[PDB]
C-alpha cells in the first residue's frame, strides 16, 4: 500500500545513518 | 489479613528500595530493547530458533502420586523442559539504581522459581530460559533497575563496582561490551554479556541523568543520601543483631524480655 | 521551536495520517527527555506532545484533533509520552497543512 | 619423599562427559592440548590473563 | 475387545467450537486415522483422548475400557481382563470415564503413549541408546529384554549411524525417530500419534511407517493417527473419520473417506516466469564438522558449492541427516563454517563473510531473515507483539497493527482471521497456524535474502498452495531472494527453478526441479 | 507434664487426624516410632554379593584403581545367596527367638541383614552391626566354597576392603547409613549423616514424608548432641512438629495459599498467620512507619518461620520444577523477613549462614555436589541444628530429572534396602500413629 510505503520511507532508521561509529570506518 | 510494608526508613533510598520489594509497585520504564536484542545480548541462544530442553515436557514424564508436590502450578519452562540460563549484572557504588541485595530480593520477592545469588560485584538469576528472557526483558532491562552507564548486563570478567566512573559517565569495563556513542548519546552493546562480539551492536538507550540517578538510586553515600541520615534503618538492623543475639544465648521469652 | 529566540516559533510537518498531524524533531535538544508529564486519562483533543526517551522515537513533536484512550498525539502509548502544551484558539488550519510545509505558532500563557 | 608427596593422578573421563553432554562443549584432542597448557602454566603459581 | 467410547463431545473455548459432535469407537486392535484440514481440531482431540490439561470435555465424556491390577496397580488391555496377575488379585475389568472416575487414571494415563505435534519428548543430553534405556526402564521389559529390544528398536528407526551421539545434537527427523522409539518402549494400551512422519522425507516417511505397522498392530494396540496427508492415513488405517472445523463430515472406512478427500483439493497456481539479475551469493569450499573426543567426525558439509541468482526460488532437497538445515544456517551467517569462503554482494562489493563484525557479517545480515525448522514464537506475547515489539517494527505503535493486519493477510489469512488472530497468544494457535505467523515474523522486517527452513510440512495442500503464492507474490513485487528447504516434490517443481540435491554434505548436481526428479528417480 | 504445648497432626493429604496432642508425644524420647527407625538404622546393614563377587573375579581388591593380579577368586556368591544368606544368619544368631533378619534383594545379587539387637546391648556404638556382618560373611564365603587358608586376606579385602590401614570402608561391599564414628564432626553427630538423596529415595519421591524424615532424623541428633537439652528442648521439640509433621497444616496450608506466588508472598502468609495467632505482636511505630513486630512467643514464632520456609522452597521449587532454587530460597526468605518485620530469622541466622554455605558448596567451580548429597555431619552444613536440611529433601522432591546427582543415581541400593521397612517409607504416618499411640500417657 500507499501508506505502508510512507511508513518505512518516513521511519527508516538506517543503521549506518545512526551509527556512524561501528558501521562506517 | 496483612498489609506488607517492605523495609523501614524514611530517606529516599529506604523508599526506593521498598519500591523495588514491592510486587504491586510499577516500575518505571525508561527505554525499549527489543525481545530479540535482549536475547543476543543475553548470548544464550540464536533468535528465531526454538528452545533447546532437557527433560521432555512435564506430560510425557511419569511421576508418582504426590499430593503437595501437585499443589504448586509450574512456570511454563518447566511445563516444556526448557534448560535453565542465567542473567548477571554488575552495579556501581556511583549511584546506580540497583545494587546486588537489594536485586536479589526484588527478585525473590516478585519473580517465580528463580535462583538469585549475590556477590559483592555481582548478581546473577537462574531461571527457565524462556521465562528468564520473558522477565528480562519485561523487568530487568526496560524499566529504572537497569542504567546503561552506571549497570552492565555481563557475565565472565566482572570488575568495577568500586572503580570510579569513565569520562562519559560509565562503570569500568575489562572487556568493553557496551561503548558510548558520542554522535548520538547512546550507549551501544557491541558484546554480548560473556564476550564474543556481536554481529550488529543493539542500542540500549542513553545513561540516565546524573539527578535521576541521586533519586532512583537504593544506596546508602556519604555525597549522597547518608544511614546518619536514615537512622530507622540503623535501629531495625540493630534490633535485628540483639533478636538473634538473644536467640542464640537462650531462646525464652525471658531473656527476650531485654529486647 | 526556536522561542527561545523569537515571539514565533516554527514546526515543520513531518508525517500526517487523517486526525494525526507529527512534527519534527531536534537530534540535538532531544536528550534528558525523562517522562515527566505522562496522560493518566484519555487525552483530549488539540494537546501537544512530545515523545519521551522510553520509545524509539523520542523527540517527535504531534498534535491530534481528536480524542483516544490509548494512544497519544505522535502515535505512542501514555506512557511514552509527556504532555508539553496544547493548542488553544486556532484550529481547522492542521488539517490543511501538508507534509514539509511549516505552520507558526505564538505562545500565549 | 617430596616426589611422593607431590604427587596426585586425576581422571579425566567425567569431566570430559561432562563438558560433552551436560555443559555443552565439544572436547578434542585440541582442546585437551590446550588445556594442559593452561593447567601447566596455572599450576606452580601461574594466573591466567590477570 | 472394544477399548474405547467417545460420546457426543463438543470442546469450546469461549464460544469459539473447536469441536463439536465427535463420536467414534474403537477396539482392542485397529487403526483409525482423523483426516481434515489445518486447524479442523486433530491435535485438539488427540490431546483430549491422552487427557492433558486444559482440554476437558464442556458437553460430552469419553470411555476408557481397559482391564486393572486392584493392588499392584497397572491397568493394561481390556484383554488381560480375566488373566492370574503376576501379583495377587486379578484383571478386573474397568471402565474408567475420563475426567471424572479418579483413583484409575494415574495408572491409565501411563498406558497411553502420544506423539506430540513438532515438540520432542526426549531428554536432549542423554544420548539415544539411553533416551530408549530410560523409556524400556520406565515401565516393562528388565535388563536383558529392554538391552535386545533398544538395539531392534534403533534398527527400526534406523539410527545405528547415531547410537552414541547426543541427542541434542541431532537433527529434527532424528529427533522425532527417537521420540518415536521412545514411546514405542512402553507397552501402551492405545498409541496416538499426531503427525509421526512429520516433516520426513518419503524415504525415511516409508521406514518409519513400516516401523509402525511392526511395532503397534503386532502387539493389537489401537492406533488413533492424525496425518492430513491422504496417502499416509490410507496406508496404514481401515477405518477413517473426516472432521472440519470441529464436524464430522465424512464417517466410513479409510478408503471412501480419503477418496472423499482428494475430491476437496486445488490444484496449484504455477506463477509466471520471472528473470534473475546477476549473482548474489557464492560458496566455494564450505565444510562443517562436528568433532569430538568420543564419537568420531560427523561431517555435516563436505565442501558444498552454491551460487545464488538475486529475484530466485533455490531449493534444497535431499534425504534426512544430508546436511540441509546446516546449509541454511551458513548461508544466514548464523553457524560459521569450518573451512570454505562465503561472499555476499550488497550493491557491488563483495563483504567477506566468516568474519563478525558490523564492518563484516553484520552488513548483510540485516537484510537476511531466516525461518528455522525448529521455529518458535514469544508464547508469553500475544501474536500483535509477537510481529510488532518482539523484533522492533521501525514505525509508531499506533501504525503497527495495521502493518501487523497486513503481513497476516499476506501470509494466507483471511482478513476476519487476521483480526481474530491478533489479540492472541502463540499457545492458543495450532501448528501451522504458528507456522505461518512465524512466516509473518520473518516477513515483516522484509529481508533481501529469505530462508525458508521447510515452510510446508503441517499443511494441508491448499495451505501450502497459499504460502507458495505468497512467496512468489513476494519475490514478484518486492525482488526478494529466496532459498527454501523443502521435502514436498510438487512445491520445488512450481516455487523453485535451480533446485539442488543434498547427499551426505554433497551437491551432487544442480538443475531444474524437474531434472532433480527425475535423477531421484 | 511440662509443656502444655497442644498441635493437631494433619497427614500428608491435608487431613485432620487428631487434635489437642501433647507437644511430647512427637519426641523422640517418647515416641515408639522414632526409637524404631533409630534402632533399625543402628542394626541394618547393606551387603552387596555382586560387587563381591565382581571384585573377586577380577581381583579388584584395594580401592580406586586398585587391582591385585593373582589374587583371584571364581565364586559364584549370586547364584548361592540364598545358602550364603543362610550360613550368615546362623552365625549372627544369637537365640531362637531372635531378630537376625537376613533377605535376599535383587534376586541374589544384594543381602538386607539386620544385626540381633542383643549384640547392640552390649556394644557401646553402632559399629558392631557392620564388624560382625563382615567376620560372619567372611566365615560363611569360606565355608560355603572351600577358599584356601592362604586366601582368607582376599576374601577380607574383598568384603571390607583396606580397613586395617584405612580406618574406614572404602573398597568394600558393605554399607550402613550410618559412618564411621571416628569421621564425624564433631560429637554426636552420628545421626546427621543420611544424605537428602537417601532420605528421598527411601520415601519414594514423597514430598512430605520425605520431609518428615530428614525432620526426625536431624532433630533426633540434636536431642543426641545435647542441644535440645533444658530450654532449648521447646524449641528443637516444635522445630520438629511444625517443619517435618506438618502440625496445624501450616505447610499445606502455605504452599495451598501460594500456588501461585513467589517467596515474599510465601513471607507474607507466614507473617499473617503468626500475627493472626498470636505468636508475634507489635513492638513499636517508628518515625517512618514500619511497625516494628516482637515475639510473643519466641519457640513457636521460630517454628513458624521453619513451616514457611519450606512452605518457601516447596513453591519455588514446584514453580521451577528444579532442586539448584534451595539454597537462595532459604538465604533470602529469612533476609526478606527480617527486614520486613523487624524479627529474627529460622534459627536466629544459623538457617541463613547454612544456606550460604548450601550457596557455595553447590554453585560455583569452588562448589562441589549438588543439593541431593546435604547432610548435617558435612564442615559446611553443620550449622543449623535441623532446621535448613528438610527444606532441601522437598526441593530434591520436586525435582524434574535436571540433577547430576539424582537420588536414582546414588540411593539406589538405600532405597530397594530401607524402602522395605514401614517406619521408613511413609515416617509422617508411622510418627503420627505413634504419637497417637502415647497421647493419654502425658
Ligand atoms: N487453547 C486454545 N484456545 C482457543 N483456541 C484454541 C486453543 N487450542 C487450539 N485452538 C484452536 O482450535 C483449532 C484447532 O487447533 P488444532 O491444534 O487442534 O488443529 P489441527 O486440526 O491439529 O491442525 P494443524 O494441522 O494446524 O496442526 C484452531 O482454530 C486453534 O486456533
Ligand atoms: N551440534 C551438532 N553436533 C554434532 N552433530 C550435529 C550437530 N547438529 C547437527 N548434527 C548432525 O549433523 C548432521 C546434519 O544435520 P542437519 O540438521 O544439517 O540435517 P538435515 O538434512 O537438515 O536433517 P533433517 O531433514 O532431519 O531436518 C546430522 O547427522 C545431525 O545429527
Ligand atoms: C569447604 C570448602 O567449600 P566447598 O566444599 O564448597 O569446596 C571451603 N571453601 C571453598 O569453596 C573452597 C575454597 C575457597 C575459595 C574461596 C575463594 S574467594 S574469591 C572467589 C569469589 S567467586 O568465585 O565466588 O566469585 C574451603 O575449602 O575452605
Ligand atoms: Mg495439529
Ligand atoms: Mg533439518
Ligand atoms: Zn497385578
Amino acid at each position: 500500500r500507499l501508506f505502508l510505503k510512507a511508513l518505512k520511507e518516513k521511519f527508516e532508521e538506517d543503521p549506518k545513518e545512526k551509527y556512524t561509529k561501528f558501521y562506517t570506518f | 489479613a496483612y498489609t506488607p510494608q517492605f523495609y523501614p526508613g524514611a530517606t529516599k533510598v529506604a523508599e526506593n528500595r521498598r519500591n523495588h520489594l514491592n510486587p504491586n509497585y510499577e516500575l518505571e520504564k525508561l527505554r525499549e530493547i527489543p525481545d530479540e536484542d535482549v536475547v543476543k545480548i543475553m548470548g544464550h541462544r540464536q533468535p528465531g530458533e526454538d528452545y533447546k530442553t532437557v527433560h521432555p515436557p512435564l506430560e510425557e514424564m511419569d511421576f508418582v502420586e504426590d499430593y503437595a508436590r501437585d499443589l504448586v502450578e509450574p512456570l511454563n519452562g518447566a511445563k516444556e523442559g526448557h534448560r535453565v540460563r542465567y542473567i548477571q549484572f554488575a552495579d556501581s557504588m556511583y549511584f546506580a539504581p540497583a545494587q546486588p541485595y537489594d536485586r536479589s530480593r526484588s527478585y525473590m520477592s516478585r519473580l517465580r522459581g528463580v535462583d538469585a545469588g549475590t556477590l559483592s560485584g555481582r548478581q546473577v538469576v537462574e531461571c527457565r530460559e524462556s521465562d528468564l528472557e520473558e522477565f528480562s526483558k519485561n523487568i530487568l532491562m526496560d524499566t529504572e533497575l537497569f542504567d546503561p552507564a552506571t549497570s552492565g548486563m555481563r557475565g565472565a570478567t566482572v570488575h568495577g563496582h568500586s572503580l570510579r566512573l569513565d569520562e562519559n559517565g560509565m562503570m569500568f569495563d575489562a572487556l568493553q561490551r557496551c561503548v558510548f556513542d558520542e554522535k548520538t548519546g547512546h550507549v551501544m552493546y557491541v558484546k554480548d554479556q560473556v564476550g564474543k562480539p556481536l554481529d550488529a551492536p543493539v542500542d540500549v538507550g542513553e545513561p540516565i541523568p546524573e539527578a535521576k540517578l541521586r533519586e532512583i538510586t537504593t544506596i546508602y553515600r556519604n555525597d549522597g543520601v547518608a544511614m546518619r541520615a536514615d537512622p530507622d534503618v540503623i535501629e531495625v538492623v540493630k534490633r535485628i543483631h540483639r533478636a538473634r543475639t538473644l536467640g542464640g544465648y537462650i531462646p525464652t521469652n525471658e531473656t527476650f524480655k531485654g529486647l | 521551536t526556536g522561542l527561545t529566540t523569537k515571539r514565533i516559533g516554527t514546526l515543520k510537518i513531518y508525517f500526517k495520517h487523517d486526525d494525526i498531524s507529527m512534527f519534527e524533531r531536534d537530534w540535538d535538544y532531544s536528550k534528558g527527555l525523562l517522562p515527566e508529564n505522562t496522560p493518566e486519562k484519555s487525552i483530549d483533543s488539540g494537546i501537544i506532545a512530545v515523545t519521551n526517551m522510553v520509545k524509539k522515537y523520542k523527540g517527535y513533536i504531534g498534535v491530534r484533533t481528536s480524542s483516544n484512550d490509548k494512544y497519544g498525539p505522535t502515535g505512542e502509548t501514555f506512557e511514552g509520552t509527556n504532555i508539553v502544551g496544547k493548542v488553544v484558539k486556532n484550529s481547522e488550519i492542521l488539517k490543511s497543512v501538508k507534509q514539509g510545509e511549516n505552520i507558526y505558532i505564538l505562545e500565549v500563557n | 619423599w617430596d616426589d611422593i608427596r607431590r604427587t596426585v593422578i586425576v581422571g579425566m573421563d567425567t569431566a570430559h562427559s561432562v563438558l560433552e553432554k551436560r555443559l555443552g562443549v565439544e572436547v578434542t584432542p585440541e582442546t585437551i592440548n590446550e588445556y594442559m597448557h593452561t593447567i601447566n602454566h596455572s599450576l606452580p603459581g601461574g594466573a591466567v590473563v590477570q | 475387545m472394544l477399548l474405547l467410547e467417545v460420546k457426543n463431545v463438543s470442546k469450546s473455548y469461549g464460544d469459539t467450537e473447536v469441536l463439536k459432535n465427535v463420536s467414534f469407537e474403537l477396539n482392542e486392535g485397529d487403526v483409525m486415522g482423523v483426516l481434515g484440514r489445518s486447524g479442523a481440531g486433530k491435535s485438539v482431540l488427540l490431546h483430549m483422548l491422552r487427557g492433558m490439561e486444559g482440554y476437558e470435555p464442556t458437553s460430552g465424556q469419553i470411555i476408557y475400557h481397559v482391564a486393572y491390577c486392584p493392588h499392584c496397580e497397572n491397568v493394561e488391555a481390556p484383554s488381560q481382563v480375566g488373566k492370574k496377575c503376576e501379583c495377587e488379585t486379578e484383571y478386573v475389568a474397568k471402565s474408567v470415564d475420563f475426567w471424572n472416575n479418579n483413583e484409575i487414571t494415574y495408572a491409565l494415563k501411563k498406558k497411553i503413549a502420544i506423539m506430540l505435534q513438532r515438540t520432542f519428548a526426549l531428554y536432549g543430553e542423554k544420548t539415544v541408546a539411553e533416551n530408549i534405556m530410560e523409556a524400556l526402564t520406565a515401565a516393562g521389559y528388565e535388563g536383558k529384554d529392554a538391552t535386545e529390544w533398544a538395539l531392534n528398536l534403533i534398527k527400526m528407526v534406523k539410527l545405528e549411524h547415531r547410537v552414541a551421539h547426543i541427542s541434542r545434537d541431532l537433527s529434527g527427523g532424528e529427533k522425532q525417530r527417537v521420540v518415536l522409539a521412545r514411546q514405542i518402549a512402553k507397552n501402551p494400551v492405545i498409541f496416538l500419534a499426531d503427525e509421526p512422519t512429520g516433516t520426513l522425507d518419503p524415504k525415511t516417511a516409508k521406514f518409519v511407517h513400516n516401523a509402525l505397522t511392526e511395532a503397534v498392530i503386532k502387539h493389537n494396540i489401537a492406533m488413533v493417527i492424525t496425518s492430513h496427508w491422504p496417502e499416509v492415513i490410507e496406508e496404514l488405517c481401515q477405518k477413517a473419520i473426516w472432521l472440519d472445523k470441529g464436524e464430522m463430515r465424512l464417517v466410513g472406512e479409510s478408503k471412501h473417506v480419503v477418496e472423499e478427500f482428494m475430491k476437496t483439493v486445488t490444484s496449484m497456481k504455477e506463477f509466471e516466469k520471472v528473470e534473475v539479475k546477476d549473482e548474489l551469493l557464492k560458496l566455494e569450499n564450505v565444510e562443517k564438522r562436528y568433532v569430538s573426543v568420543d564419537r568420531g567426525i560427523v561431517k555435516a558439509v563436505d565442501g558444498i558449492d552454491v551460487s545464488i541468482n538475486e529475484k530466485e526460488i533455490f531449493g534444497l532437497v535431499g534425504v534426512s541427516g544430508a546436511g540441509k538445515t546446516t546449509l541454511s544456517k551458513i548461508i544466514a551467517a548464523v553457524i560459521p563454517p569450518s573451512k570454505g569462503n562465503y561472499e555476499f554482494r550488497l550493491a557491488d562489493e563483495w563483504v567477506d563473510m566468516t568474519k563478525v563484525g558490523p564492518l563484516y557479517r553484520g552488513r548483510a545480515k540485516r537484510y537476511i531473515g531466516m525461518l528455522f525448522q525448529e521455529y518458535s514464537l514469544y508464547p508469553h506475547r500475544t501474536i500483535l507483539y509477537n510481529l510488532t515489539e518482539s523484533i522492533g517494527l521501525e514505525m509508531p505503535g499506533e501504525f503497527a497493527k495495521m502493518k501487523a493486519e497486513h503481513t497476516l493477510v499476506s501470509v494466507g489469512f483471511t482478513e476476519e482471521e487476521a483480526e481474530n488472530m491478533l489479540e492472541k497468544h502463540p499457545s492458543e494457535l495450532s501448528v501451522g497456524e504458528k507456522h505461518r505467523v512465524a512466516l509473518a515474523q520473518v516477513l515483516i522486517r522484509e529481508p533481501h535474502l529469505i530462508l525458508l527452513d521447510e515452510p510446508t510440512g503441517t499443511m494441508d495442500p491448499i495451505t501450502r498452495n497459499q504460502v507458495a503464492e505468497s512467496i512468489q507474490k513476494s519475490r514478484s513485487e518486492l525482488d526478494q531472494t529466496y532459498v527454501i528447504v523443502s521435502h514436498d516434490m510438487d512445491f520445488v517443481l512450481n516455487v523453485c527453478d535451480r533446485a539442488a540435491l543434498v547427499r551426505g554434505g554433497k551437491i551432487i548436481k544442480t538443475g531444474k526441479p524437474d531434472e532433480i526428479v527425475k535423477i531421484l528417480s | 507434664v511440662k509443656y502444655e504445648d497442644k498441635i493437631s497432626l494433619y497427614d500428608a493429604k491435608g487431613n485432620l487426624v487428631a487434635e489437642n496432642v501433647p507437644l511430647e508425644a512427637i519426641s523422640p524420647l517418647y515416641n515408639p516410632t522414632i526409637k524404631s527407625m533409630v534402632k533399625n538404622i543402628k542394626r541394618t546393614v547393606a551387603v552387596n554379593l555382586a560387587g563381591i563377587e565382581g571384585t573377586l573375579a577380577a581381583g579388584k581388591i584395594g580401592g580406586k584403581g586398585c587391582q591385585v593380579p593373582g589374587r583371584t577368586l571364581d565364586i559364584s556368591a549370586v547364584s548361592n545367596a540364598q545358602a550364603i544368606a543362610d550360613e550368615v544368619e546362623k552365625i549372627l544368631k544369637v537365640s531362637e527367638d531372635d531378630d537376625t533378619a537376613v533377605k535376599i534383594i535383587n534376586g541374589g545379587k544384594q543381602l538386607a541383614v539386620q544385626v540381633p539387637t542383643a549384640r547392640l546391648e552390649v556394644a557401646a556404638e553402632y559399629s558392631v552391626s557392620m564388624l560382625s556382618t563382615a567376620m560372619a560373611l567372611k566365615e560363611a564365603l569360606i565355608k560355603t566354597f572351600n577358599i584356601d587358608m592362604f586366601d582368607g586376606s582376599t576374601v577380607h579385602a574383598a568384603i571390607v576392603g583396606n580397613y586395617p590401614q584405612v580406618m574406614d570402608y572404602a573398597g568394600g561391599n558393605i554399607a550402613s547409613l550410618l559412618g564411621a564414628p571416628s569421621m564425624m564432626e564433631g560429637l554426636g553427630y552420628a545421626l546427621r549423616n543420611i544424605p537428602v538423596n537417601h532420605a528421598v529415595a527411601t520415601t519414594k519421591k514423597n514430598m512430605m514424608n520425605a520431609i518428615a524424615f530428614s525432620s526426625v532424623m536431624e532433630q533426633t541428633a540434636t536431642f543426641e548432641m545435647g542441644d535440645a537439652v533444658g530450654s532449648f528442648e521447646r524449641q528443637h521439640l516444635l522445630g520438629l512438629a511444625y517443619q517435618g509433621l506438618n502440625a496445624d497444616n501450616l505447610v499445606i496450608d502455605f504452599i495451598k495459599a501460594n500456588a501461585k506466588g513467589t517467596v515474599g508472598s510465601v513471607v507474607e502468609t507466614v507473617i499473617d498467620r503468626a500475627i493472626a495467632d498470636g505468636v508475634i505482636v507489635v513492638d513499636k511505630t517508628m518515625s517512618s512507619g514500619f511497625n516494628m513486630y516482637k515475639p510473643a512467643d519466641v519457640n513457636k514464632w521460630n517454628a513458624y518461620a521453619a513451616a514457611g520456609l519450606v512452605a518457601a522452597v516447596a513453591v519455588s521449587c514446584g514453580a521451577a520444577r528444579a532442586a539448584q532454587n534451595v539454597a537462595s530460597v532459604i538465604l533470602y526468605f529469612n533476609d526478606i523477613l527480617e527486614y520486613e518485620t523487624g524479627l529474627p530469622g529460622v534459627d536466629y541466622g544459623r538457617s541463613m549462614g547454612t544456606a550460604v554455605g548450601f550457596s557455595f558448596f553447590s554453585h560455583s567451580i569452588y562448589g562441589g555436589g549438588g543439593p541431593g548429597i546435604f547432610n548435617g555431619n558435612h564442615v559446611v552444613t553443620r550449622h543449623s541444628k535441623g532446621f535448613a536440611i528438610p527444606p532441601v529433601c522437598a526441593a530434591m522432591c520436586a525435582d524434574a530429572g535436571t540433577q547430576m546427582f539424582s537420588p536414582e543415581h546414588t540411593s539406589g541400593l538405600v532405597g530397594s534396602v530401607y524402602s522395605a521397612f514401614d517406619e521408613f517409607r511413609e515416617p509422617m504416618k508411622y510418627v503420627i500413629e505413634g504419637a497417637l499411640s502415647i497421647k493419654d500417657q502425658f
